DNA sequence: ACACACTCTCCAATTCTCTAA
DNA sequence: TTAGAGAATTGGAGAGTGTGTTTTTTTTTTTTTTT
């Protein structure tokens, strides 16, 4: 399956 | 089955009252926990569930099971904590063997259950499904661990711990050094659970934290004030400091590198010095806020939006457009940039980590984290102090057993080394750079042969196989190897190690790296850029000087500064000082002027001249506007002399032979 | 079919209506003086640049316009060609 | 020096200097472009006294505010009835009796949007009676769509009031009863007047359309008409 | 039936990669 | 070092589908029948 993080959340 | 999962749920919760309950003769509203029997065999099958069904079946269900029961909050922190004041008041004064074995094997599950969690395209399809409440449950158990009594728990581990140091090396059995080892990889997770990172399978393009927690209980803050109470931090400053005296180094120094990285991670340096004060800070603060809506106001119009009228606007040739606004009619600057503002298209946009929990890698580090004021005097006492102890004999063993072990790593070791080292050296530089008191001899291991040996090589190997995080962390780490070799010759063997330092292997390394850095994210271009600025300088200090300066100028460099300058309203003070000495370097003194003209760079000083930018007072728009001034004057003069320039100034230049020499000069 | 789409390309640059005024006018039309800012002369380079670019091609912004043209500048020969015709008329 | 924002010109002073004969006729053909160059012609040349007499006023302040001019005696009175079509636009003297006047409405002027996932903030510029929505979140690692949204108590209003103007009788076709005209006023004029009053304006003469439905863009034929002052005497 | 909101689908525009001169 | 041939990923054009719409006082001026 394509998971994938939010890598940019950085506020 | 549904069924037979959750006849093993209620297994595991016959289990978890088999062990026992407190006691209701007892008068004493409550008492504590009491003790139920048969329960070393259900410590050993509940050690059998996690080991031999749900590792063999890569599930996470068994973990769900016992966060379903509360196994944790529940029983073994009041057993332990029992165990731990019984003994305490014993030792106060100042069948036995099977309480400490209920010691042994409560502490074994509390680390199980805390371990931190991987997640890869091997993982089951289980583990993938229930990663992300597995994540809340751990930030649960961080902030019950850490809340107990103030804490209680973490001194029942260290007795442990001191049970081992008690006798000497020289009797000590493997499964004795296993307890040793035990109790330094507790400290690890409990240091390392912090908030969830969201995670969704992208089929489609469309917080964690759960009601009973809060980011007090689960910050650095708390983790050092419960330390401090708690009597750790002595723990580890004597384990580490008498390290090279027959302790075996093997079972303890990984585990003990692991602690320093996982809470070095989020601190800025600078925090740690200071350079009502808040109050007056906030002042100021607010001073610029103002300036800010001073901005906001100069762009406002006087009467209100739907009194506006229309503007027409007609360019050479008669034609005519058309723009609404009261502003408009007045300022063609503004007039001017809102007739582009309205066309709809932008192009689309290319897009290098991943792996890893946060760290100065991939997240944007301005921004500090934030302590008390016994937190921050006892956080420096206790780094200050591990410097000043540990740190040489600790770099030393862990440096010889990597350069033995090379060929076997996995990343995350490489960056955690990495990280260490880059870290540790700049504090003491920093320190030493206020006060008379401190040393740089404090440090002094990192220069030996080995270990630059040792950073070379990860940085060669990382860059050959196109690792791009590892090499991020060898350009840090190479980064602070430099600097204090500068720090060094301010003051014999250090100028050989220039000398194999900058041998032309290294030399073209050094100068391949910040071609690449243009695509990448934000934080790798400005690792090349300070990486560039010290070599530069340190072969400027060796008086081969015009041979490698010449390597580095040329245009897909400059593309990368160019790249790199234009998000500056993101970017410090420094690193535009860094930039524009580049640019000083490349077009007053070696005098390849064709470089810089290129027209998005003239947009660009326009961006960041303009009073919409840089502050009328920030010491940057000195640099700029001298840098401007010179610019327009070269640029004037080669114009007039050779009108191909104005259809030369949108696009690369040009490399034929014949025309080329003459176009660059 | 649906309608194909409309883009910049070299054969607009190079028409009479492309490239050539630039060269037949950037001479009258800039000027610089010490007499006024860094800031003033370098405002004022990029307003012929930018109607030019406007009458050019409508489509997008000026910084798209620029970092489109640097790919045709760069890959097409004929453009090229042009190019090294105008250093050669300098080194006639 | 004494802090105020409000320039009062009664419009026949522009009759007698001899640079200024044309733009009186400009003034009444073209408000709204005119009383604008006005306004900015005056805030600059108050700049110019300090910077130039070189006193000590702080710049920012001046910076700061906005300035106005408010022009007055235009010409002769018209009567209530007798606006037609071709007036719409062109300023406007009337002379009535104040009926009552609505409570202050809030007018929006500046919009303010936040990120819902990234926390970036932007102001966006009102103009026309339309937000000017961003299509996607601007900040550079956060360039995803639909990913702002609008906070209401944050944007910055300014004050709107609509006063009821009634036809004095002196004015009335014979065997007829008066009629009335509606006011828009805004900012320093907004509670100025009350009932009973007898007063003399000076605005704009505007139209506007008005919608057959709520659900929906379709306009009636028929155009709604007020008045938009820009002094009151 | 006449404006809207929302969903679905295909096709070509674009960038990335490999090969040889 | 340039460039050109082939593959993969993404955007949005535009076509399609479903949907919603018309439509008991309480206070105050005036005429009328009732005591
Ligand atoms: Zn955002």
């Amino acid at each position: 399956f394509k998971s994938r993080a939010l890598n940019h959340v950085k506020k | 089955a549904d069924f037979s999962l959750t006849v093993l749920r209620a297994r595991i919760a016959l289990l978890a009252t088999a062990i026992g309950g407190p006691d209701y003769t007892s008068q004493i509203d409550p008492p504590p926990y009491k003790l139920g029997d048969d329960c070393l065999a259900c410590l050993k099958d509940l050690k059998r569930w996690f080991k031999l069904v749900d590792d063999q079946q890569k599930r996470w269900d068994v973990a769900m099971a016992v966060a379903e029961y509360r196994i944790l909050t529940d029983d073994l922190l009041p057993i332990l904590i029992d165990w731990e004041n019984k003994c305490s008041l014993a030792a106060k004064l100042a069948n036995k063997a099977y309480y400490d074995k209920i010691a042994l094997n409560c502490l074994q599950l509390l680390v199980l259950m805390t371990w931190p969690l991987i997640v890869t395209e091997q993982s089951s399809s289980n583990q993938i499904t229930l990663y992300g409440e597995l994540k809340k449950h751990q930030l649960v158990y961080k902030k019950t661990i850490l809340s107990m009594e103030s804490g209680k728990v973490l001194r029942a581990a260290i007795r442990l711990a001191l049970d081992v140091i008690k006798i000497d090396r020289l009797s000590r059995t493997p499964r004795d050094n296993m307890v040793l080892k035990l109790v330094l990889n507790f400290f690890r997770n409990v240091i390392a659970i912090e908030p969830g990172e969201f995670t969704i399978n992208t089929k489609k393009s469309m917080d964690t934290l759960p009601p009973n927690v809060s980011m007090d209980d689960i910050s650095l803050n708390t983790v050092i004030s419960s330390f401090h109470k708690n009597k750790v931090f002595g723990f580890l400053l004597t384990l580490t400091s008498s390290l090279s005296k027959e302790f075996d180094q093997d079972f303890i120094n990984i585990p003990l590198l692991e602690i320093m990285f996982y809470f070095t991670k989020d601190v800025n340096q600078e925090l740690l010095f200071p350079r009502t004060s808040a109050g007056f800070e906030l002042s100021k603060l607010l001073q610029k806020e103002h300036q800010m809506r001073k901005n906001v106001i100069k762009h406002t119009s006087a009467r209100h939006s739907r009194f506006g009228g229309l503007l027409s606007i007609q360019t050479p040739d008669k034609t005519r457009l058309t723009v609404s606004g009261s502003q408009a009619l007045v300022d063609e600057k503004i007039a001017l940039q809102k007739l582009d503002d309205s066309k709809k298209w932008n192009k689309r946009i290319i897009k290098a980590a991943e792996g890893l929990p946060n760290s100065l890698l991939n997240s944007q580090t301005g921004k500090a984290i934030f302590f008390t004021e016994s937190n921050g005097k006892h956080f420096k006492e206790f780094i200050n102090n591990f410097i000043d102890s540990g740190f040489n004999i600790l770099l030393h063993s862990v440096t010889n057993y990597f350069t033995t072990e090379q060929d076997r790593m996995v990343t995350l070791e490489q960056v955690e080394y990495l990280l260490f080292f880059a870290w540790f050296v700049k504090y003491q530089l920093l320190r030493s750079k206020i006060d008379n008191s401190a040393d740089i001899k404090q440090v002094s291991e990192a220069l030996k042969e080995v270990t630059f040996i040792l950073v070379s090589s990860l940085l060669r190997s990382a860059y050959d196989l196109k690792n791009w995080t590892v090499t991020h962390a060898g350009m840090i780490a190479f980064n602070e190897l430099l600097n204090l070799v500068s720090r060094t010759k301010a003051a014999t063997d250090i100028e050989f190690i220039v000398s194999r330092l900058f041998s032309d292997e290294r030399i073209q390394l050094l100068s391949n790296l910040p071609k690449i850095g243009s695509k990448y994210s934000l934080q790798f271009m400005k690792s090349c850029i300070e990486l560039t600025h010290s070599v530069l300088k340190v072969l400027e200090q060796y008086s081969n000087f015009q041979k490698v300066q010449a390597n580095y100028m040329t245009e897909p460099v400059i593309e990368t500064y160019i790249n790199f300058l234009e998000r500056f309203r993101e970017l410090e003070d420094d690193s535009i000082k860094k930039v524009f000495s580049f640019f000083h370097r490349v077009f007053v003194q070696a005098k390849e002027q064709a470089l810089l003209f290129r027209f998005d760079l003239i947009i660009l000083l326009r961006e960041m001249l303009s009073p919409d930018g840089l502050d009328r007072m920030s010491r940057s728009r000195k640099y700029v506007s001298q840098f401007s001034d010179y610019f327009l004057a070269r640029l004037k003069k080669r114009l007039k002399k050779s009108p191909a320039w104005f259809v030369g100034l949108l696009f690369p230049p040009l490399h034929n032979s014949e025309v080329g020499f003459y176009q660059r000069y | 079919k649906r309608r194909p789409q409309v883009k910049l390309t070299a054969e607009k640059l190079l028409s009479d209506k492309g490239l050539p005024y630039v060269l037949k006018n950037a001479h009258k039309r800039i000027r610089i003086s010490s007499k006024k800012n860094s800031y003033d002369n370098l405002s004022n380079i990029i307003q012929f640049y930018q109607l030019w670019a406007h009458e050019l091609f409508p489509k997008a912004k000026f910084k798209d316009f620029m970092k489109i043209c640097q790919t045709v500048g760069k890959t097409d020969p004929v453009l090229r060609e042009y190019r090294v015709s105008l250093f050669r008329d300098e080194m006639g | 020096e004494l802090g105020t924002s409000n320039l009062n010109l009664d419009a026949r002073n522009l009759l007698a200097y001899k640079q200024t004969e044309d733009l009186y006729h400009q003034l009444l053909n073209y408000p709204q472009e005119v009383i604008s160059i006005m306004d900015q012609t005056i805030k600059d040349c108050m700049v110019s006294l300090i910077v130039d007499n070189n006193l000590d006023y702080d710049l920012d302040e001046i910076e700061t505010k906005f300035y106005k001019v408010r022009p007055y005696n235009v010409g002769s009175c018209k009567g209530m009835r007798e606006l037609n079509p071709n007036d719409i636009d062109k300023l406007i003297n009337l002379k009535g009796l104040v009926l009552r006047s609505t409570p202050v409405i809030p007018d929006m002027k500046v919009a303010f949007f936040k990120c819902n996932v990234c926390d970036h903030t932007m102001a966006v510029e009102i103009d026309r009676g339309v937000i000017q929505e961003p299509a996607r979140c601007e900040r550079i690692d956060c360039n995803e769509p639909n990913s702002m949204s609008l906070i209401h108590n944050r944007c910055s209003f300014a004050d709107k009031q609509v006063i009821k103007l009634q036809e004095t009788p002196d004015f009335v076709p014979d065997g007829q009863t008066p009629h009335s005209i509606s006011l828009c006023v805004y900012d320093e004029l907004v509670d100025s007047c009350r009932a009973g009053d007898r007063i003399e304006v000076t605005g704009t003469f505007r139209s506007i359309p008005i919608r057959a439905n709520s659900r929906q863009r379709v306009l009636k034929s028929l155009y709604k008409t007020y008045v938009d002052v820009v002094h009151v005497k």
